[PDB]
């Protein structure tokens, strides 16, 4: 249980805001 | 806690009749006519819905979360 | 590598408690906490 | 090598465990994160300092209003803890960071520095929280 990403959870961008 | 699935003495399914019984009593039914409408003829089966006390409604007041 | 996870009380948030640790919730403060269900096989021959 | 640089790469699932652990400005300062710019392009920015934003945002279940003072060679600005990527340092991004550091005049941190810094993360992970850190954590 260190980094269970499996990609990921939709990483938001900085230029998208 | 919860309505028994079967009448102890008969074996007739009364688990699907507690909520219907409560609805019929939400109407102006006399307490016996609700049982009569639910198709409960034997008094052994009628006592299942007559005497039942629904505590699972009180136990659900102790929400684990929210 | 299992940290012995507990469930808080007033919080109900899983906390990681290893040995030599104070039993408190990771949030809001709670000295009561319970244990999670086992992972062993639970089988009832319904009767 | 981008693969050795991935050891000190801070993914998104590790910042969640240390949103409130002290000594934060001593363990993360020296590592590299894969921050997002935005379209799928990325740049390797340098974790320089620990800053705090006035914008409180939720990252899954946890929330953190803190920022991170990142810098890609010369281009430095504020950043938040939600735009970081779990993706490892790719070849193109690694070479782009190398060119940003060579174009900026910054020395490339020696590999022994990365070797001695990557173990800080693991010793921080298995740290026993016997002192008064639970109380400040809850506060
Ligand atoms: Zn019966
Ligand atoms: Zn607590």
């Amino acid at each position: 249980t260190s980094t269970y990403g499996r990609y990921g959870s939709q990483t938001p961008m900085y230029g998208s805001g | 806690m919860i309505i028994p699935v079967r009448c102890f003495t008969c074996g007739k399914i009364v688990g699907n009749k507690w909520e219907a019984y409560l609805g019929l009593l939400q109407a102006e039914y006399t307490e016996g006519d609700a049982l009569d409408a639910l198709g409960l003829k034997r008094y052994c089966c009628r006592r299942m819905l007559l005497a039942h006390v629904d505590l699972i409604e009180k136990l659900l007041n102790y929400a684990p979360l929210e | 590598q299992q940290p012995m996870i507990y469930i808080c009380g007033e919080c109900h948030t899983e906390n990681e408690i290893k040995s030599r640790d104070p039993i408190r919730c990771r949030e809001c403060g709670y000295r009561i906490m319970y244990k999670k269900r086992t992972k062993r096989l639970v089988v009832f021959d319904a009767r | 090598l981008p693969e050795e640089l991935n050891r000190v790469r801070l993914s998104r699932h590790k910042l969640e465990r240390w949103c409130h652990m002290p000594f934060f400005a001593k363990t993360v300062t020296g590592c590299f994160v894969r921050i997002g710019i935005g379209k799928p392009v990325y740049r390797v920015a340098e974790i320089t300092g620990v800053v705090e934003t006035a914008k409180v945002y939720q990252l899954g279940g946890t929330r953190t209003n803190k920022g991170l003072q990142l810098r890609h060679g010369n281009d430095q600005r504020v950043f938040r803890l939600e735009f970081v990527s779990n993706q490892e340092f790719t070849e193109s991004e690694f070479m782009k960071w190398k060119e940003a550091m060579f174009s900026a005049g910054m020395q490339l941190p020696t590999l022994d520095e990365i070797n001695k810094k990557e173990l800080s993360i693991k010793e921080a992970l298995n740290y026993k929280f016997n002192d008064q850190d639970i109380e400040e954590i809850v506060k």
